[PDB]
């Protein structure tokens, strides 16, 4: 018969297997050895904060109830089971928040003579990962996948990370595997450190099944180039075609209209923006905080054109062009800034004295009209040149804020050891 | 159920549901199938996805569950869970959300003679390629392909059900006391059909399968009132740019390139509607385009109009052939009394020459005036031919008269 | 271990998780309830349905699951699985989506004395009834009722869960060292009661969450851009008439507004029980802009009367040019031979117009001014009905604040 | 509990599910069946479909399961999981996009008489055919058809709790109200059973929408922007924005009826009251153009090209007094050039008053017509919105 | 049948499913692994997931599942639920949303020398990579890797059935035609099982993209405003309409770049070309408004504002006509008070009209500044239009 159908019954018929009783002595704990392998990073959704990814998930213990000699059974050296077959730690992911605890696919359990049991299944999993959103798009987000048992505590089971050998010497398997093999790059976020900890909390009581767990950490940074190129270059350059109203002149060029144009595409902007985004109130994004202070300008900016605008069409009947408003918006600013005969031909020289006298009034109404034109064309060049540096200069603060965020060198704050696989500490 | 109970421990005390209920291998299981359509539920265009509420009737014999009346004190019929009894595994093949099965597992009835007949209920989301070519006023051939998930047509053998004068019944029926009407899509035909195939290998057990093909017909009141009425009127909203004047404050250009402004707010409105496949062009869609076009071709004209009207005197020298054209179209619609007098003079030729320079003006106008008199007739006759064009198809595009009863 | 299975076999040797452990006819199973929110997920406000993450925690007494340690090598306590033993029948009854149950089935921690200790996870989705008048300054006060479903009072009465901190701990328990505050979301209050029947229902154990919205991101997105378009509708009156742009920046305003409702109301609740005031302040800065428009098209009328063709009213004159200039400090700046013979008859004509020009521009410059007038203390008029609204709805959002007691 | 554990060992020592509980075959099921809406989830209009949160309680004598309480201490009633006994087959008729039956099995009580209430949850989505005939002042008929698949009326009988069904623990809806609800026993004959009839219960609720929501984000902006139509008609020609107004008006209804084909379901059974609104004040704002573009046609039509007919000038210069607040309107050759540039400087001033004149009769007369044209469309305005609306109102107010 | 149920005892005697099917546990099992794409649901560009309806035939023999047929009346096979017997754990290992493994378990043709077929239905979400380089005339080559999880090449041995997978049954898209479709088997090291290789079939699918319905819906409306851009420069100055149709022409495009933006994945591997034509029209239209904006405060340059430059009357008004062709631009008090204010009209009236010629000459500058612009704008359309897209026309119609 085959040697496989021999051992199972001499495993599970002839020892009687029970699946339901840990493979320890009752105040002894099993040590289950932990790690990842990240096949892929599905996505990750900021409105919704969840993280969804592709990891096969690597447990490991000892069951000195499923060992056996290979000599007496045709020296076979490893046996594929069912998982429900035998006793499992049960490790969950305890960060998910669609309600998945446990792995996708309860694969087959490799047994080996000595007694160990080696488990790999994969899983889909949708983590909570609460997002930054300072530097969007310029940003780097920090999630997690918290494995634990919650079915078992601290006195009944031990998670550690798995160890490795590296000629003869043991290390733990202290980051994320990555198999050059079964992994594929995102292409919108790279990882910058992935981390793997053991952590144990003493202030939950030890009776709790979370107190232990191992938690794997991704940092990952955002590839701009997407919102670079498709959102910020037209909305900022629609933004600084605001400082061509103040060239256009104040008779047939629509200022008022550009600029309220201007303003309704910046709030498409914003609003087709916003949605790309979660609603917290933790912080304003990058974009966000450069679309409101766009905004306010081009307010500014049409409070200016209706200023300018009045200042264009005043009239001598209407408002008078004092001397000092003159002098100091015509000659200052712009210097800086660059008998029967008679009875009968008497209704002759009355009329030519009335036609003199219309055309005079005439003259001064159109020099004061001129004079009321250039002030207000000093005016919009004083606004010109105060507008556009506020303009550039907060343009090249908000975004120089965004290029120059970075994750930081190391993982976690505090801690100087890098997590790198080149730094594998030997025990 | 003293006695229910007995028939029951008769009859399943040792009975085999994996088996085929056949004396021989070689023997074939003949099932009866009819279909009842309770609803016509939806067919979503953008995931291209019938969905239908449907009452599933297998009828077939089981020599096993062979009985009498008189040995049981009556009972004619036996009411049993369908996982008890061997069933043929029907499953509707074309499904699109992977439910293959009935969604209910109903009882089957098992009767004096050995008959089986299982009539449960199920929402079936069925693949349906929607054609587009005359959308709103368009029809769709929606079909359901059932058939046996496991066994071929040498051991389970489909035949339709017969009405009570021995008719064979090859189509969907419906019962009116179940059946409630669609309020988008009347059902003009639903015929089936019994194909059948050789198998993969030459010689070997061929398929069966029973094929139901729902021929069903828009009705287009909805898009008709909400979508193309107004798409039109301000779609002709755009030959009115022909009537403003053409010079400041004349709002020429605005209306136009507002008017094609909402007409792409439109061409979203419908592709929000139609299906994303590219096999053809939906008609609304063609529609849409075409009066896109001669909106731009219109903004265009009043540009050359706002151009060929504001034509100053002293930059444009006046074109002689332009004047000849517009000729031929108009038909078919003492020292110091010497200082003032030279000053009046003076007067008298600038006055002479401004006059002559509005003349010029006027001329340049009227020139205007002709132009976007003739474009107008222009534009007016395009539209109007293209629109009857493009929904003359929709017009005769009625469903073929098939030669099949009515699905009522 | 062979001690522990022996244990297990012993305690299940006839017993039965179906059958509730009343050691005498009408015993009640007391059962403590406690809750432990690991994570507000959200509140939808358009399914009205607060999700959230929680850690039950249930606690009861099972004669028929305890014994003497000394006789099983000193074991004390156990971990079964949680479908071996009998479970209060504790659901969600207030759930949304349907789900009743918990998440995971774990094990349930059994002492030796018959104490049961089971705290399975959940993801809930639990109704709430969103308050939608003060959105987005609103808080909410969304509930979790927990019940047995099929059991009554007489035989399972519920209690509150206790801490180990005793004293009746009547509160929903937060670890503030792993919890992680939603970013939309402050927990207030978060209290927990028994809710006895009347004298038909059963006990039940409410957790109630009050939670305050941050509203910052609503401020920054829609309330300062509001303010902003509405300044500019102020400054409309400032603009000449002359210009030729009141409409425009008015009825541009005025579709910024429309944009700004449509695309909010993505975000708010679809209920009619109220008018969100974010909605109330849009409503008003929209009527408000729309008398923009109205007051900006009869300014335009004003300014462009003709003279020769409207004589002023002599009221409209003392009210306009000489009472509300004062008030409004709009000073005007007025303070108010042959050959021979015809010659001189065409040069008393000439003066002739130019006197009777000098009469109509006078007239026309009089209805301007009324214009000028008319505009300025409409001018006024929208800043003080602008200043006045939104201050008195902005202290009326500000004023709103979560109740300091959670059971007034 | 030793002695319940005994009862339940005892009861399903040899019990078949398959077979209905009664003691002769020749006699029906007694079931009575009551449905307790417990919330009223959701109304999709677009896809005609409700959802809602109900209980569905079913009560009926087992013959099999009855017991002598003194033989078991006094256990008089007890919950038994429901999977392994006999129960009645209610499958939702009209189910839409959910399960015909029950899937969650709750326990049953059951009591020492052989009694059985079993009161199981279930999240209905059943088909609702929409009427927009009044939306979104709208009322609707909702049902549920409830009854036995495979069981006819001679094997199994089921019977309503009650006329009306259970509202005592309705969660009240923020978007509808329900007027009446009441369950109707029917007897059917399909033609896959022609033999025997089918009973059924259909539970029917009568929901008035409320209207709040819609009148506030929709039909409010459209009052606004309908009651500026007629303003063009105000605006003078010479400020060049007449068509401003007019055609932002008409993007703006444009992008709302977008919202509002969205809102409903595409259904050609009738057509809406608000679309009926949003294509008269389409129609209306259509109308308001082309006669705006005839009124600025007549403002700038100038008198050297345009003579002025008899008849308009009767119409509207002389007729149409209405409020005339209006008016209705020595020897030198040198010198000898001199005195004939004055007498063109006289003659061309005359012509231009001439010309100036006849554009001002033109001008007078494009001013009466626009006074005519914003009563008019004022008045169109008010009539043809409470022509639309007050009818329904009227009749929800008066009901 | 009875020699069948017969049959079937005697088979599931004394079987294990756990246990793999050979005689001897050193020699492998031979499975034949064929796929059968039956429809291409979808192809989630945004979301990089390919929704595909599979059949996942498995054919491999049962070492312990044959029997002799004249034994059990010449039963030569049968048809057996697949839970009962071993089974080969196939796992898509690139899944995405959906299940790694078969989940729905159908049955099994099992002949009588041990010969198990078993077609499985799936539906496959699985992670395929969008180069969107081309988009919408795009080609998307990606695949469905499917392999034994637990099982390596030395206790199981997986075979493609042919080198191509089956799309006999295929329905075709009305969005994608695929092209190439090959099945390739390799043998991979994993660094969790370094010592022996696990094997693995990669089935991958080469797809065009049918282009007419972007064509139809995003592209011939962006060439249209596109086309509409290029028009403001021979509309006049005098008009007042420049900058309307400009800032409308860009909010359609910002409109229009807003919408591609939501129909392509946000990877940054690649730029679209149609991204790139949308970028390359925003800047096209911005340009336009800024050049617009010089020409227009050109056209009022006069006397009292500016000085004409030397060079711009030595290009503008002499050196461009050279391509264009346009017109190139008893005294008493009293009575001597009439003499001298006729001398004041003589002079003003000079005045005014040099300071006219002058005003004349800048127009006539912003006339020639608008069609050399008009040109330049037109041709610098044409050329880019045809320069984005004909190299991915020209190699998709070559191809």
């Amino acid at each position: 018969l085959n040697e496989e159908e021999r051992l199972i019954r001499h495993l599970f018929e002839e020892k009687a297997y029970n699946k339901e009783l840990r493979p320890a002595a009752h105040k002894e704990s099993v040590e289950i050895s932990l790690a990842l392998t990240l096949s892929n990073l599905i996505s990750l959704k900021e409105v919704e904060e969840t993280l969804t990814t592709n990891v096969w998930i690597e447990q490991g213990w000892t069951d000195s109830r499923l060992q056996w000699d290979a000599e007496d059974f045709g020296n076979i050296s490893v046996l594929r089971l069912p998982a429900d077959m035998v006793w499992l730690p049960e490790i969950v992911l305890e960060n998910n928040n669609d309600g998945s605890f446990q792995i996708s696919y309860s694969c087959n359990v490799l047994i080996y003579p000595s007694g160990s049991v080696y488990w790999l299944p994969p899983a889909i999993f949708r983590s909570s990962c609460p997002i930054s959103v300072t530097y969007f798009p310029f940003d780097w987000q920090n999630c997690s996948l918290k494995f634990s048992s919650l079915k078992y505590t601290t006195k009944e089971i031990t998670l550690s990370l798995k160890q490795a050998e590296e000629d003869g010497r043991s290390y733990p398997v202290e980051w994320i595997i990555i198999d050059p093999e079964g992994f594929t790059e995102n292409g919108e976020w790279e990882i910058v450190h992935r981390p793997a900890r053991v952590n144990v909390d003493p202030s939950v009581p030890l009776d709790s099944p979370n107190r232990q767990d191992v938690t794997f950490y991704l940092i990952i940074r955002r590839k701009p180039l997407f919102y670079v190129i498709n959102i910020l270059v037209p909305c900022v350059l629609i933004s600084f075609m605001i400082n061509l109203v103040f060239y256009l002149p104040a008779d047939c060029g629509e200022k008022t209209s550009m600029a309220i144009s201007v303003l309704l595409a910046q709030s498409v902007f914003l609003l087709l923006i916003s949605k790309r985004l979660p609603a917290t109130s933790m912080a304003i994004p990058l974009i966000g905080k450069f679309l409101l202070f766009g905004m306010v300008l081009v307010t500014m900016v049409v409070v200016i054109c209706v200023i300018v605008l009045n200042i264009h069409f005043r009239t001598p009947s209407t408002h008078v062009l004092s001397e000092p408003v003159k002098k100091l918006f015509l000659e200052t600013l712009p210097e800086i800034l660059h008998q029967e005969l008679f009875s009968e031909l008497k209704p002759a020289v009355d009329g030519a004295n009335f036609i003199v006298n219309h055309m005079k009034d005439q003259n001064n109404y159109n020099e004061e009209k001129d004079c009321w034109n250039r002030v207000a064309r000093t005016v919009d060049r004083l606004c010109l040149f105060v507008v556009t540096p506020i303009m550039v200069v907060g343009t090249a603060w908000i975004f120089l804020q965004g290029a120059y965020n970075q994750p930081p060198p190391q993982p976690f704050p505090g801690d100087p050891f890098s997590y790198l696989e080149k730094d594998k500490r030997f025990i | 159920k003293n006695e229910e109970l007995r028939l029951y421990h008769y009859l399943f005390d040792t009975y085999d549901p994996g088996r085929r209920p056949v004396q021989e291998p070689e023997d074939t299981v003949t099932i009866s199938l009819k279909v009842t359509l309770t609803n016509l539920i939806s067919l979503n265009e953008k995931e291209e996805t019938l969905t239908t509420s449907v009452w599933i009737g297998i009828d077939w014999q089981d020599y096993r569950l062979n009985y009498s009346k008189g040995d049981f004190g009556g009972v004619e019929t036996l009411r049993v869970p369908s996982e008890l009894v061997w069933l043929p595994e029907i499953v509707l093949e074309n499904n699109i959300d992977g439910q293959f099965g009935v969604a209910y597992e109903a009882n089957v009835l098992v009767s004096e003679g050995g008959y089986l007949s299982w009539l449960p209920p199920a929402i079936y989301r069925s693949t349906c390629a929607v054609e587009v070519t005359y959308f709103p006023f368009d029809w769709q051939n929606c079909s359901l392909v059932f058939r046996s998930q496991t066994y071929n047509a040498e051991e389970v053998e489909f035949v339709f059900a017969v009405d009570d004068e021995g008719k064979t019944i090859s189509k969907i029926d419906i019962d009116t006391e179940a059946y409630t009407e669609n309020g988008e899509w009347a059902i003009d035909f639903c015929p089936g059909v019994i194909r059948r195939h050789d198998g993969d290998s030459a010689g070997g057990p061929g398929e069966t399968d029973v094929i139901y093909s729902l021929i069903i017909r828009r009705k287009p009141l909805f898009y008709v009132i909400n979508i193309i009425v107004p798409c039109v009127l301000i779609s002709g909203l755009v030959l009115l740019a022909y009537f403003l004047p053409a010079q400041a404050g004349g709002q020429k250009c605005t209306v136009s390139i507002n008017v094609l402004l909402a007409q792409t707010v439109f061409l979203f409105l419908i592709a929000q509607k139609t299906p994303e496949t590219s096999l053809s062009v939906p008609l609304l869609g063609r529609y849409l385009i075409f009066v896109m076009v001669v909106a731009t071709l219109i903004v265009m004209n009043c540009v050359i109009v706002l151009n060929v009207s504001l034509r100053t005197p002293t930059t444009h020298a006046m074109s002689p052939r332009l004047r000849y054209v517009l000729l031929e179209l108009l038909p078919q619609l003492a020292p110091e009394i010497r200082c003032c007098v030279d000053a009046v003079n003076f007067v008298a030729s600038s006055t002479r020459d401004q006059e002559a320079t509005g003349e010029e003006v006027s001329d340049w106008v009227r020139m205007g005036k002709a132009l976007d008199s003739i474009c107008f007739w222009a534009a007016l006759v395009l539209f109007l031919v293209g629109s009857s064009l493009i929904f003359l198809g929709a017009y005769f595009n009625r469903v073929p008269q098939l030669p099949y009863p009515p699905c009522m | 271990s062979e001690a522990e299975g022996r244990l297990r076999e012993k305690l299940f040797s006839g017993y039965d998780s179906t059958v509730r452990p009343a050691r005498e006819v009408g015993d009640r199973v007391w059962v403590s309830i406690g809750l432990t929110l690991a994570q507000l997920i959200s509140l939808n406000e358009k399914d009205e349905e607060m999700s959230t993450k929680v850690y039950l925690d249930l606690e009861w007494t099972d004669y028929r699951l305890s014994w003497d340690p000394e006789e099983h090598e000193g074991i004390d306590s156990l971990r079964i699985s949680a479908e071996s033993v009998w479970l209060p029948d504790v659901v969600l009854l207030n759930n949304n989506d349907g789900n009743f149950d918990v998440a995971l089935d774990i094990n349930v921690v059994v002492s030796s004395d018959g104490s049961m200790r089971w705290q399975p996870p959940g993801i809930y989705r639990s109704s709430c009834s969103i308050q939608v008048t003060y959105f987005p300054f609103d808080w909410q006060n969304c509930t979790m009722v927990f019940s047995s479903y099929s059991y009554d009072s007489s035989e399972v009465s519920l209690q509150t869960g206790l801490s180990p901190e005793g004293q009746e701990r009547q509160e929903v328990y937060i670890h503030e060292g792993t919890f992680i505050e939603n970013g939309q979301w402050e927990i207030i209050h978060k209290p927990s009661r028994l809710i006895q029947p009347s004298v038909g229902r059963r006990e039940e154990v409410t957790f109630y969450l009050i939670i305050r919205r941050k509203p910052l991101f609503y401020l920054v997105n829609v309330i300062a851009p509001c303010i902003l378009i509405t300044l500019l509708a102020i400054f409309v009156f400032y603009l000449p008439p002359d210009a030729g742009e009141k409409m425009g920046l008015s009825i541009f305003a005025l579709l910024t507004l429309t944009v700004f409702l449509l695309l909010l109301a993505d975000k708010v609740p679809e209920t009619s029980l109220s008018v969100p005031i974010i909605i109330k302040y849009l409503m008003f800065t929209m009527v408000l802009v729309t008398f923009s428009v109205i007051l900006s098209v009869v300014v335009l009328n004003l300014h462009h009367r003709s003279p020769h063709t409207h004589q002023m009213p002599l009221w409209v004159r003392q009210i306009f040019i000489h009472k509300l200039p004062l008030y409004l400090g709009l000073k005007r700046p007025k303070p108010e031979p042959p050959e021979l013979r015809e010659v001189v008859s065409s040069i008393s004509y000439i003066a002739r117009q130019l006197q009777e020009q000098e009469d109509h521009d006078v007239l026309k410059e009089d209805w301007q001014f009324v214009a000028m007038v008319v505009d300025r203390l409409f001018l006024w008029t929208f800043i003080i009905f602008t200043s006045v609204g939104t201050l008195v709805i902005f202290l009326d959002a500000t004023y709103h604040l979560p109740p300091a007691d959670p059971f007034p | 509990s030793e002695h319940e554990t005994r009862l339940v060992a005892k009861l399903f020592e040899d019990y078949n599910s398959v077979v209905r509980p009664v003691e002769d075959h020749r006699q029906a099921v007694e079931v009575t069946v009551g449905l307790q809406l417990i919330q009223l989830i959701n109304v999709d209009e677009v896809n005609q479909i409700v959802t809602t949160n109900v209980r569905l309680k079913q009560q009926w004598v087992d013959y099999n399961l009855k017991w002598n309480p003194d033989d078991y201490g006094g256990v008089k009633k007890i919950h038994i999981p429901s999977e392994k006994i006999w129960r009645p087959d209610l499958v939702l008729y009209n189910n839409a996009d959910g399960d015909f039956a029950i899937v969650k099995f709750t326990k049953v009580l059951l009591d020492y008489t052989g009694h059985i209430t079993w009161t199981p949850p279930a999240i209905f989505k059943s088909y609702c055919e929409i009427i927009v005939t009044h939306f979104p002042f709208d009322e609707q008929n909702c049902s549920m058809k409830l009854g036995t698949w495979t069981y006819d009326g001679s094997v199994v009988v089921i019977n309503p709790e009650s006329d009306q069904p259970d509202l005592s623990n309705f969660m009240e809806s923020g978007e509808w109200v329900i007027k009446e609800s009441r369950g109707w026993k029917h007897w059917v004959f399909y033609a896959c059973c022609p033999s025997t009839p089918y009973l059924d219960i259909t539970y029917h609720f009568v929901m008035q929408r409320l209207p709040l929501y819609f009148i506030v984000n929709v039909i409010i902006p459209c009052l606004l922007f309908s009651f500026l139509t007629g303003l063009v008609f105000y605006l003078p020609t010479d400020s060049g924005e007449k068509m401003t107004l007019s055609i932002s008006v008409l993007l703006s209804l444009t992008v709302f009826l977008l919202v509002i084909v969205e809102l409903i379901p595409s259904t050609s059974s009738a057509v809406p009251l608000i679309g009926k609104y949003m294509l008269f004040t389409m129609v209306f704002v259509i109308a308001s153009i082309i006669i705006t573009v005839i009124v600025i046609n007549t403002h700038h039509r100038s008198p050297s090209t345009h003579v002025m007919p008899e008849w308009v000038r009767k119409v509207f210069i002389d007729t149409i007094p209405n409020i005339m607040f209006f008016s209705t309107m020595i020897k030198h050759p040198e010198v000898k050039s001199a005195i004939e540039g004055i007498k063109y400087i006289a003659e061309t001033m005359k012509s231009d008053q001439e010309s100036n004149n006849a554009a001002e009769e033109w001008k007078y007369v494009a001013m009466v017509m626009d006074h005519i044209l914003l009563a008019v469309f004022m008045l169109v305005c008010i009539i043809g919105t409470l022509a639309v609306f007050a009818g329904r109102l009227i009749e929800l107010n008066q009901q």
